[PDB]
C-alpha cells in the first residue's frame, strides 16, 4: 500500500 | 495523559468496523484485518486511515497485511508500538  | 488518538471516535474496534459498510468490491482486504490493525475506512477509493497515528494509507497490493503496512509506513504509531 502506499501513502496518500 | 501523554499520547491521544487522532479519531477518538474510531478508537473501538467494532466502529472501526462499521465503517468499512461501502468498502469497495475490488479491495482484497478484509474489514475485519483492517479494523484489527486500527485502521477504519475514509468512504474514497480503498484509502483507510489509522485512528490512532492519524496515518493513511491506500491502493493496497496483492499479498499486503494491514499491519505490517501500518508499522512500515508509521513504525512510531502508539498502537503498533503497543500490540503483541
Ligand atoms: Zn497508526
Amino acid at each position: 500500500a502506499m501513502r496518500v | 495523559g501523554t499520547i491521544y488518538p487522532r479519531n477518538p471516535a474510531m478508537y473501538s474496534e467494532e466502529a472501526r468496523l462499521k465503517s468499512f459498510q461501502n468498502w469497495p468490491d475490488y479491495a482484497h482486504l478484509t474489514p475485519r484485518e483492517l479494523a484489527s490493525a486500527g485502521l477504519y475506512y475514509t468512504g474514497i477509493g480503498d484509502q483507510v486511515q489509522c485512528f490512532a497515528c492519524g496515518g493513511k494509507l491506500k491502493n493496497w497490493e496483492p499479498g499486503d497485511r494491514a499491519w505490517s503496512e501500518h508499522r512500515r509506513h508509521f513504525p512510531n504509531c502508539f498502537f503498533v508500538l503497543g500490540r503483541n
